[PDB]
């Protein structure tokens, strides 16, 4: 079934691979070459998770957990029951996520819109591949990757973090957090401001973007504008994920100690290292 | 309160988490039905109401009251295409593409599509024409960046289509919104500012070959552009990315 | 003894595929 | 490569723009500030004007006194030495009263009295900023969505500094004012309560915090992708749906099988962000008052393996 | 001639397999780059403890 | 019971048949996985014991 | 009706659908009976 | 009735070729099951 | 059963054959990976134990 | 056979052969990786 | 039907070109399997 | 012995390929 | 078209490499046959002394 | 390069390409065998 | 370090291949 305006857009073409072989829809969903690829990897990865639950011997979905190979397996293959399923599901996850981005590129072409959405999604893929692929390969073992399990992947976050003391002291982790909090602030404000104009006080006319500019200037003396706010929300989200990936690729590869000890480089700058008093004197 | 359960493991933190799942299911139902105010009911490809309308019902109508006397909008509501669509089925089954029956750039289908928006200008908060040629707003000037006015406009075929003669500015937002291009017959066209690259010695329009610039839908008044005209222009240019052949 | 009986079952299954295939070819000549 | 509309190519500057009047008491609005050419590459160039008035002055003065009270404590902890002040800037901390003082206001100025004085100025500054955020919308006839969204952040902040200390029975439970010390507090809080990852409302709060980066990436990329159709002018797309709004809707419908509208995506946006600190505040309010070990609570509720 | 049709089908398949091979080996060289940088860094000295209870 | 054929007045067979296909597959997969999780019924482990196929 | 099936189109389509239902379940009953012979679950 | 546009004789044509592939594929599969059962029976 | 050919009057073969193609490959790959997961039926390990390779 | 050639009247051979080249290469890579993951067949561990 | 616009004779010709390569590719594969089975059998 | 039975199985497979390949050159020798 | 010339050069080279491949792998299978017969015979029991002074 | 294309006016390209296919295959086999004869690169000794 | 110098040598070789391949498409683009 179609949206009432949809029909005029369902034209042929824009496909990157396969021409018209897969240029059709299935309900609302566009298929295409990479939609076939996407569904295969998604279904295989999901089904191998359910099979891993059988091998693990639980059906509670919150206890199901697919662990990577132990560190003794290095970057080589492991037995399926003992890390090899995780490796195949990681291939399927990568295949599904990449196919999904490429399917979005095809939909962008058919609608004639910019490629910003699949490009933004590629940042999430690179953060995933940092944690499951690039950093484990740098550190030399698949066992430094996180396990696929709702709560057990939080054990990996905890155990990885506390290996370096309080992980709040990672300076790139601090920058990533600052973008994450600022993004959530901006999304609250942007949602509220647009809604407050479209949904004014009862009986009043819809407000204009002039009122939107006016409210924020009255509130804080500045207004980024309709175009600026969507640039900002995109770049804040992408910066958060860039500095997140950066904070981990350095952790356990060029920095090994307690992250709190890094900040002594500032304290021990020689023009003030020895000056008595304060906290460090 | 630590360790105090009403029954089983059900403590006050269990009461909280279960209450949230009820709230979340209610909120998601509220959010989705709000998002059905445009584009519904669902249609068959012939335009008849689809037998499957999905699990959520339509919300009750809301009415927006538009400024500057432009009336009221009720949503959801009767929502015809209100224009011809030059497409034909490529299959008897549903779910296949519909091929353009003629020239899709000029018929306005696919990525060249446009909507029957209001044939009036968008207005600012005072009720002036929001977008104007910069010559018609005397305080405005290019305050930074390469001024494009006077540059030749090159197509993706790498041939010159015309020259830039003005910038059309959004007044309240104070931003460049269109370039006016004077063609080789001296009639002008508007180009969307987001579709052009202001290079050092040229404006490059990667969507259009230099011959396609004459096909750009022309504005009826040389001093204002209506929302209908904007959609026709912006749709036509973006359609070139698919339909401009080498 | 499910070895021997197993062989027999698989050979019985194949006879149904022979029937069905020839039946399909007996249809497919625009019958 | 084509233009992506991430930075502007040409800046135009008109006259200064004074903004809408409605019922704004225009005597309380300043002159317009200077233009910034740097900001003009990414958004608007104009700074100012700003509205002050009564809740403005109250909020700005109390907020100044909060900031000044912390600063003087840091200058004292530096021993007035301008070099030590810059060396140890992130190590200074105005700590709350010690536990033996409970909720009593009797703690010495160096043992927590200045933290109560600082916290009082913060209380007045933040709450008067909330009323200011409500009244600036009222003067323009706008909806109060921004004030009700800000109330969700105040809820977490009130839980951290006020409500949970009262329910726990000491100001020693509150957050210290200091860069590394509020980080040490955050880490210590999780250790004392037995791994906060197994708090389900901390789990929810993270889901909405990730979802806010997910959703603003999706929405920001969507609007830039359709900005070639004037899709950033979202209010006119709400009033008079153009091809921008339809292409945006069909991208997501064809991608993931359902879609928003131009008005309705901003409801997803506000709730995704609001739920971060709403569920967060609940998760902290339960910590120590109802659950003192979240990992063991997780074991009894089928989310961690039993011993 | 039938041979031109034989070669056209081969060409279409080699288009497909060539692109799939370009992504496979291009990925393998990206993995190789991270392995080379892992060899340059002091990681075998300072090798981290395993973060998962499976080891 | 004779008017059960009027189901197809309400529901489009294209939707029903696709929905039915998905449902019956996932139910069958669910039951086969439940039995493979059940030692008394895991046919692969039963035959392993029957023929002394390990140790 | 919503589908636009005529009554005879619906009654025709149901008759073939019932044939697939009885076929599919007949196969399943043989499968259950075999596994009940091989390894009773009651 | 037809949602696909195939005439009845076209549908019979397509089905009879489709069923030839199904029986062929399932015959090949039975021989694979037979070989595997001969090698390592699962009952 | 003589009317099951009418399925091609309900569903277009271009979509059905794509769906079936993915289905049959998916089903086959999962059964091979399930058997390789099982010590009694992992053929590559059965041959390693048979031929005194690394096991 | 009899009529299996009619598949080229359903699906456009140009597109199918390109898609089949992708399939067969990935299938080959998959099976080599399955073997490389198995100790008794990891030829790259010398 | 006839979605691709091939004629029936074009389809009969192409299918033989395709099938000839199928049997050649699988014959080469059998030789590679026979070589591997002599060097390092898996049964 | 009963191992080399497998060597013969591969040769049976390779005879099927020959019969199929020549048939493919027959069933459209434009024929 | 130039592509038909690209494919013709590829075809000529694959004629050459295909024949050269057929004699290589055909020889390797002939060597394989003698290795298989060597495995069947009692040779490892009755293994002959080395006939050359190099051993 | 300049005039190296004139080699196709000396030697018949049809025959050269068939002969070059034989050369490149045998060269490839030769180098693989050189490596297989060397203990630190014999990948078939597993 | 001075090992990865070799990785750069292969990339220099691969740039020569690109320059040669494009030149081969130039020096007879029927040109
Ligand atoms: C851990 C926390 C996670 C948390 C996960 C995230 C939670 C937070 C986000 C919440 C998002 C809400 C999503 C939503 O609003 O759904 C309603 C909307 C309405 O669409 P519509 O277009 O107006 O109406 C439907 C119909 O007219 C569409 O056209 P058509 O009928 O021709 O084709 C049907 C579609 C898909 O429809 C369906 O699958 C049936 C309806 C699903 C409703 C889901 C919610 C209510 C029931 C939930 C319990 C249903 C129980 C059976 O296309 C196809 O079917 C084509 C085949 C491809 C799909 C194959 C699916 C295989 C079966 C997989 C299982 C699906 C289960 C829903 O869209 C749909 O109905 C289809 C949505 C498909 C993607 C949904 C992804 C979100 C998660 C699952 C649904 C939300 C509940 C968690
Ligand atoms: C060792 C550390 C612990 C931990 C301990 C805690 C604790 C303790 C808390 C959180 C909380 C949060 N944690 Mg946790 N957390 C850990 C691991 C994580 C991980 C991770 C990947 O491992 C993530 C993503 C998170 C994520 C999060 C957030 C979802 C949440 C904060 C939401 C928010 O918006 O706060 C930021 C927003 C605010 C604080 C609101 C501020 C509003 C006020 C009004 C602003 C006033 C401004 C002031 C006047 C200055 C004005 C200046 C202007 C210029 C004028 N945690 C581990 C397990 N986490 C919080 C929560 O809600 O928990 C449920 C919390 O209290
Ligand atoms: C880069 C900025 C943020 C971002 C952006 C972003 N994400 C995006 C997009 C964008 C712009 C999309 O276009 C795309 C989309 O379609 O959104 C609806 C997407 C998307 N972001 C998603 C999720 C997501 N994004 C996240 C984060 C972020 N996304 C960033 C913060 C997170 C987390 C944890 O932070 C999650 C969970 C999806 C909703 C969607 C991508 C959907 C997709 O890939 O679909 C194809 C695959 C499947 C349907 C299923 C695959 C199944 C696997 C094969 C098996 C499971 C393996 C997995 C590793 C198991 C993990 C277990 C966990 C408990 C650990
Ligand atoms: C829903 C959850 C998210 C949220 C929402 C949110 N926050 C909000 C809002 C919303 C919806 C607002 O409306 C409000 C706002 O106004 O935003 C612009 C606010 C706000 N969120 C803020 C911060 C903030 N939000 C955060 C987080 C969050 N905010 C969540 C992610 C965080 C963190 C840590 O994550 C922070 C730090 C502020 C920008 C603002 C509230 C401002 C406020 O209360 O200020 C009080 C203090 C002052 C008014 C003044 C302080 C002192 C100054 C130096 C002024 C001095 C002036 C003086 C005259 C100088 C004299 C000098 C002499 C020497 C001459
Ligand atoms: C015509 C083509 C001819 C091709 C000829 C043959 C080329 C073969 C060589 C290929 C060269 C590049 C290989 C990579 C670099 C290297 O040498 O690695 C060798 C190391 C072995 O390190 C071992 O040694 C390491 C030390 S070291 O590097 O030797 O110093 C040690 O750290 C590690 O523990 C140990 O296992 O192994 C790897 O790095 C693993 C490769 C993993 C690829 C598959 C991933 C599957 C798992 C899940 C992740 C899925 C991701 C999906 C992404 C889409
Ligand atoms: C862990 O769980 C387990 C794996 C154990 C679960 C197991 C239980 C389970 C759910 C199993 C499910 C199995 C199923 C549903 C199997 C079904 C298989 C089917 C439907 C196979 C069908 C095969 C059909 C074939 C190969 C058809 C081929 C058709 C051909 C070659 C002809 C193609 C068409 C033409 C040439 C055109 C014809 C004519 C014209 C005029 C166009
Ligand atoms: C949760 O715990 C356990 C899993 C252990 C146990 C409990 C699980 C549980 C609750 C199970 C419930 C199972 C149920 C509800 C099963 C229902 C099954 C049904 C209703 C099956 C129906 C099957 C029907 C079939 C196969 C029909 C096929 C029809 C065919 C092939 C023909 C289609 C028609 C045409 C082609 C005609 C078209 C006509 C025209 C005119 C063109
Ligand atoms: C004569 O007619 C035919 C029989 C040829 C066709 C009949 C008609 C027809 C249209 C059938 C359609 C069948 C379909 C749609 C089958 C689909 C099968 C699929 C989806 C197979 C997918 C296989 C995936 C594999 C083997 C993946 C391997 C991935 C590996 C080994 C990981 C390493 C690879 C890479 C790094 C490269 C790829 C990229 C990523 C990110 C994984
Ligand atoms: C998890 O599972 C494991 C990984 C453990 C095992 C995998 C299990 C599984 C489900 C495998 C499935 C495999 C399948 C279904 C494979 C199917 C392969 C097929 C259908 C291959 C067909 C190939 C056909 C070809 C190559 C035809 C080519 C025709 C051509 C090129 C035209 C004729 C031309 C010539 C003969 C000359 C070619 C030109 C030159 C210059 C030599
Ligand atoms: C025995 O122990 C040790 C191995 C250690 C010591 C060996 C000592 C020893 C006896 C070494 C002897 C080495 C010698 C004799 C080396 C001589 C090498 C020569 C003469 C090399 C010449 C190479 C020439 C080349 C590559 C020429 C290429 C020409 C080209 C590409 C052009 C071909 C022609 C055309 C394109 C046609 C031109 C124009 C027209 C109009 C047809
Ligand atoms: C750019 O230059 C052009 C391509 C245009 C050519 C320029 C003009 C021209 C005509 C150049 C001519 C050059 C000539 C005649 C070069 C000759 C080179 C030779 C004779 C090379 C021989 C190489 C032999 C090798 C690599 C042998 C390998 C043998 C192996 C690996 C053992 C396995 C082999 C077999 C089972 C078969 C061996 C053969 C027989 C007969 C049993
Ligand atoms: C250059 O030198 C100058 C002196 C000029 C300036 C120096 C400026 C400077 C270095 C400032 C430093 C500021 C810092 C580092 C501030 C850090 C603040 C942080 C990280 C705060 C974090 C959390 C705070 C929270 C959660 C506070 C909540 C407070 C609440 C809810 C208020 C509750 C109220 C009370 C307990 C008071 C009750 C009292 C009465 C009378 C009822
Ligand atoms: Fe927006």
């Amino acid at each position: 079934a179609l949206l009432s305006f949809e029909r005029k857009y369902r034209v042929p073409g824009g496909t990157l691979v396969g021409g018209n072989l897969f240029d059709f829809w299935v309900g609302p969903f566009y298929v295409g070459f990479f939609g076939v690829a996407t569904f295969f990897f998604a279904a295989l990865g999901i089904i191998l998770i359910a099979w891993s639950a059988v091998l693990q011997g639980t059906w509670n979905p919150q206890l199901i957990s697919v662990y990577p190979p132990a560190l003794e397996y290095g970057l080589g293959g492991a037995p399926l029951a003992k890390g090899g399923l995780w490796q195949i599901i990681t291939i399927c996850a990568t295949g599904a996520f990449v196919s999904w981005a490429l399917r979005e590129v095809e939909i962008c072409r058919k609608l004639g819109i910019g490629y910003h959405i699949p490009f933004a999604f590629a940042f999430a893929i690179l953060a995933y591949l940092t944690l499951v692929l690039f950093r484990p390969v740098m550190m030399g073992a698949w066992g430094y990757a996180f396990p696929y399990g709702i709560w057990t992947h939080l054990d990996w976050v905890s155990n990885t973090g506390y290996t370096y003391g309080n992980f709040h002291y990672n300076p790139a982790h601090m920058i990533a957090i600052s973008f994450f909090f600022t993004n959530a602030l901006a999304l609250a404000l942007h949602g509220a401001l647009v809604l407050s104009a479209a949904n004014p006080e009862k009986g009043k006319e819809m407000r204009t973007p002039d009122h939107e500019d006016t409210f924020f200037r009255d509130l804080v003396g500045y207004s980024i504008g309709t175009l600026g706010i969507h640039r900002l929300g995109l770049l804040l989200s992408l910066s958060a994920v860039f500095f997140s990936a950066l904070c981990m690729i350095i952790t356990g590869t060029i920095w090994f100690d307690q992250w709190v000890d890094w900040w002594q480089w500032w304290v021990k700058l020689p023009w003030w290292a020895n000056i008595p008093g304060g906290i460090n004197g | 309160m630590v360790g105090v359960t009403a029954f089983g493991n059900f403590d006050l933190a269990s009461l909280a988490i279960y209450s949230f799942w009820i709230f979340l299911a209610g909120l998601i139902y509220y959010l989705q039905t709000e998002n059905m105010r445009e584009g519904y009911p669902l249609e068959n490809e012939d335009g008849t109401p689809a037998a499957n309308q999905g699990p959520f019902p339509l919300p009750k109508p809301k009415t927006f009251i538009l400024p500057h006397g432009r009336g009221t909008l009720t949503v959801p509501g009767p929502e015809s295409e209100d224009r011809p669509i030059a497409l034909a089925r490529t299959a008897v089954s549903e779910g296949f593409p519909h091929a353009p029956t003629g020239d899709p750039m000029k018929d306005g289908v696919g990525p060249a599509s446009w909507v029957a928006r209001r044939d009036l200008p968008e207005l600012d908060g005072h009720g002036h024409n929001k977008i104007k040629p910069m010559k018609a707003a005397a305080g405005f000037h290019v305050s930074a960046g390469k001024n494009p006015i006077g540059l030749p406009v090159r197509g993706c075929d790498l041939e010159i289509a015309g020259k830039v003669v003005d910038i059309w500015v959004d007044i309240p937002e104070q931003m460049a919104r269109f370039l006016e291009v004077e063609l080789k017959d001296g009639s002008t066209r508007l180009l969307p500012m987001q579709m052009v690259k202001v290079q050092s010695n040229r404006v490059h329009v990667n969507a259009l070959s230099s011959d396609l610039f004459a096909g750009i839908p022309t504005i009826k008044s040389p001093t204002e552009v209506t929302l209908l005209e904007e959609d026709k222009i912006c749709g036509y240019v973006a359609g070139g990315l698919m339909y401009a052949a080498p | 003894m499910a070895y021997m009986f197993g062989i027999i079952v698989f050979l019985a299954m194949l006879a149904v595929c022979w029937f069905g295939f020839m039946a399909a070819e007996r249809q497919a000549g625009r019958l | 490569a084509e233009y992506q509309n991430i930075f502007s190519q040409v800046q135009v500057r008109g006259p200064a723009d004074l903004g809408m009047t409605e019922d704004v008491n225009l005597a309380n609005r300043s002159g317009v500030g200077p233009f910034s050419t740097l900001l003009g590459w990414f958004g608007n160039a104009q700074l100012g004007p700003i509205y002050l008035g009564s809740l403005g002055v109250l909020s700005l003065f109390s907020g100044l006194m909060w900031f000044f009270t912390i600063g003087i404590w840091f200058w004292y902890q530096a021993g007035w030495n301008p070099a030590v002040f810059l060396r140890d800037l992130f190590f200074f901390s105005l700590e709350p009263p010690a536990p033996e003082y409970g909720l009593s206001f009797a703690a010495p100025l160096k043992e927590g009295g200045l933290w109560l004085i600082a916290s009082f100025f913060m209380f007045v500054a933040v709450w008067s900023w909330w009323g200011r955020t409500y009244l600036r919308a009222q003067a323009l006839g706008m909806g109060k969505h921004t004030a009700w969204a800000f109330l969700s952040a105040i809820w977490l902040w009130m839980v951290l500094g006020f409500i949970r200390p009262i329910l726990m029975g000491s100001w020693s439970e509150a957050v210290p004012y200091g860069i590394f010390s509020h980080l040490d507090w955050t880490n210590n809080f999780s250790l004392v309560h037995g791994n906060l990852f197994y708090n389900p409302f901390h789990g929810l709060s993270i889901a909405f915090l990730y979802g806010s980066a997910l959703l603003f990436a999706m929405h920001g990329a969507t609007i830039l992708a359709v900005s070639r159709f004037g899709g950033e002018r979202e209010l006119e797309q709400i009033a008079d749906r153009g091809t921008a709004a339809e292409r945006a809707a069909l991208f997501w419908r064809w991608t993931m099988g359902f879609n928003a509208t131009m008005e309705g995506i901003h409801r997803w946006a506000i709730w995704m962000a609001v739920l971060v600190t709403l569920t967060g505040g609940i998760g902290i309010l339960l910590s120590g008052t109802v659950v003192d070990n979240w990992y063991v609570w997780g074991q009894n509720h089928g989310m961690a393996p039993l011993n | 001639p039938k041979t031109n049709l034989r070669l056209w089908v081969a060409f279409q398949m080699m288009k497909g397999a060539g692109w799939a091979g370009g992504v496979f080996f291009g990925t393998l060289l990206l993995i190789g780059f991270f392995r080379v940088v892992g060899r340059m860094l002091p990681i075998q000295e300072n090798q981290a403890p395993a973060p998962n209870i499976t080891g | 019971m004779s008017k059960f054929y009027k189901i197809w007045m309400i529901f489009d067979p294209r939707r029903v048949f696709v929905a039915q296909g998905v449902f019956l597959f996932l139910l069958a997969v669910m039951i086969h996985l439940i039995l493979l999780s059940t030692p008394s019924y895991n046919w692969l482990e039963i035959s392993a014991a029957k023929y002394n196929r390990v140790a | 009706g919503y589908t636009g099936l005529t009554d005879e189109q619906a009654q025709e389509l149901h008759s073939v659908y019932m044939s697939g239902l009885w076929l599919f379940s007949a196969v399943a009953i043989v499968a259950h009976l075999a596994v009940y012979i091989w390894r009773p679950w009651f």
